[PDB]
């Protein structure tokens, strides 16, 4: 004719937010982004 | 305080991105729930969808205005857009009043995480003519050594990047330097004394020194191949010695901003380099430096290393306290967290990229400086194009001793020709200011006849005819 009562407790979280390895950024630089319409980029030649 | 005319126009426009109705929308036609709401211009998810790698700083100014100004009272107008400082406050607001005896955590510079900048000041550098920079590479084709220059230009809006400013250049000035096959190094005192008088004539012509260029070619065999490929993914993007020259040039030219507490922030300066592509050509590329970490530590702690990708970190001598620099890299087995307890940290991380390009030849708004681009430049003493008044009989001559005004005014709009005339200061400064304004602006026909009727232009063609 009796009872059992017990509560609980929690811990939410911690974070660091660590990212961006160096090998991904070196590949991130050597690319293209697009050029409007007529914004050619050119070639050039010389030094015969 | 007053900012630039281009900077105030980007602030007034919101730059919102409209969206259309979708299947996922459950609301009515006269509304928007979340899927057809107006998109903010600072969301990086829309940026990398169209392969834009940065968030267009005027929109980054808007994403911090939402954090500064809120719906609550506030009553502050803080606008926290300032340069983050790594120097040590001496007063320190505590009991450790000298730094020789005492330092706590509220004045100690924190460990640099090396996070990349997500916003760039200049979003897209553009040029005026392919014949302008063709003379710059032609300087290398005659003496075989590297060159140097400074780019004068202006700014305007850019509609491709959402809330972005594009960089326009008009002419390139070369300072007197000592060339060398490996690299180059000139005196900063004679350049600064020479650049002071060029800034005088740039004010009336509407020009500003906002860029610089330096060449790096290393020709392979002068036959089928154009140049070697020095800068690639495995090699360095920018050498650490040229990071120092790029950092001092941005600190000398600040950008005025009302949102900053000091009055100046987010310098708009471009550094372009001629290096060549991977396969076969001499295609150029440009990157500018980062403001968040690199722009302030260059006053005290940047030291040169033997590696072009990295730069050495020196030691503290009683005032120059530096924090530890960390970055992530892969080990021999896996990918690990920050390892750097070692000097010679890389400097390619602290560079943000730009998109260079040349406009179409069929149409433009204006070009404003295409006269010949074949006149001998002012400080090209290594090349043979450094002539005296013998060139003025060959270049313009008031063509065939009786020139038509449609063929005479087209030659007078050159940048280096007008900068060579006023150095002799034959004309009055009032008549010279209307001379350069006639050559650079439209409806010039009524004012060109005013120049030929003046006695100063008559004395210029008379003193040229008797001389060789
Ligand atoms: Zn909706
Ligand atoms: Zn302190």
């Amino acid at each position: 004719q009796i009872f059992v009562k017990t509560l609980t407790g929690k811990t939410i979280t911690l974070e660091v937010e660590s990212s961006d390895t160096i090998d991904n950024v070196k590949s991130k630089i050597q690319d293209k982004e697009g050029i409007p319409p007529d914004q050619q980029r050119l070639i050039f030649a010389g030094k015969q | 305080i007053k900012e630039l005319a281009v900077d105030e126009e980007l602030e007034k426009e919101d730059g919102l991105i409209p969206r259309q109705k979708s299947k996922l929308c459950k609301h009515g036609d006269r509304g928007m729930c979340e899927y057809c709401s107006p998109l903010p211009p600072w969301d990086k998810e829309y940026h990398e969808k169209n392969k834009i790698k940065h968030i267009s700083f005027h929109s980054y100014l808007k994403k911090l205005n939402e954090n500064a100004n809120k719906k609550e009272n506030g009553s502050s107008y803080i606008s926290p857009l300032s340069e983050p400082d790594f120097r040590i406050n001496k007063r320190c607001h505590n009991g450790h009043e000298p730094w020789p005896r005492g330092i706590c955590s509220k004045c100690q510079p924190s460990a640099i995480t090396l996070q990349q900048q997500e916003f760039r000041m200049v979003d897209h550098v553009e040029f005026q003519k392919s014949e302008i920079i063709n003379e710059f590479i032609q300087a290398w084709r005659y003496t075989g050594m590297q060159r140097f220059g400074y780019m004068y230009g202006s700014y305007s809006k850019y509609d491709n990047t959402p809330l972005g400013i594009k960089a326009v250049v008009e002419a390139i000035y070369e300072p007197p330097q000592h060339d060398e096959q490996d690299g180059l190094t000139m005196d900063v005192e004679q350049v600064k004394n020479e650049m002071l008088q060029i800034d005088r004539q740039a004010q009336e012509m509407g020009l500003s020194r906002i860029g610089l260029i330096f060449t790096d070619l290393s020709d392979a065999g002068a036959g089928d191949g154009s140049v070697f490929c020095k800068r690639h993914k495995d090699s360095f993007f920018l050498s650490s010695l040229e990071v120092i020259m790029a950092a001092r040039h941005q600190t000398r030219h600040p950008n005025v901003s009302k949102y900053s507490e000091q009055g100046f922030f987010s310098s708009k300066f471009v550094t372009c380099v001629i290096s060549g592509n991977l396969e076969g050509e001499i295609d150029i590329s440009s990157y500018q430096v980062s403001t968040e970490a690199e722009a302030l530590v260059t006053a005290d702690m940047i030291s040169g290393s033997t590696f072009p990708s990295m730069a050495y970190i020196n030691d503290t001598t009683d005032e120059r306290y530096v924090p530890e620099i960390f970055y992530m890299k892969s080990n021999e087995y896996g990918i690990t967290v920050k390892e750097n307890a070692k000097p010679a940290f890389p400097v390619d991380y602290l560079l943000v990229t730009l998109t260079h390009g040349f406009p179409n030849t069929d149409t433009e708004t204006n070009s404003k400086f295409v006269s010949s681009t074949g006149f001998p430049w002012s400080n090209r003493q290594a090349m043979g194009q450094s002539q005296d008044y013998q060139e003025l009989k060959k270049y313009l001559f008031n063509v065939a001793s009786s020139g038509d005004f449609n063929l005479l005014h087209e030659k007078i709009s050159n940048f280096h020709l007008l900068l060579y005339i006023n150095s002799l200061q034959i004309l009055s400064p009032d008549e010279w200011k209307l001379l350069i304004e006639s050559a650079v602006k439209n409806e010039w026909e009524e004012s060109l006849l005013k120049l030929v009727s003046s006695a100063g232009w008559q004395t210029l063609v008379m003193i040229l005819q008797e001389s060789g």
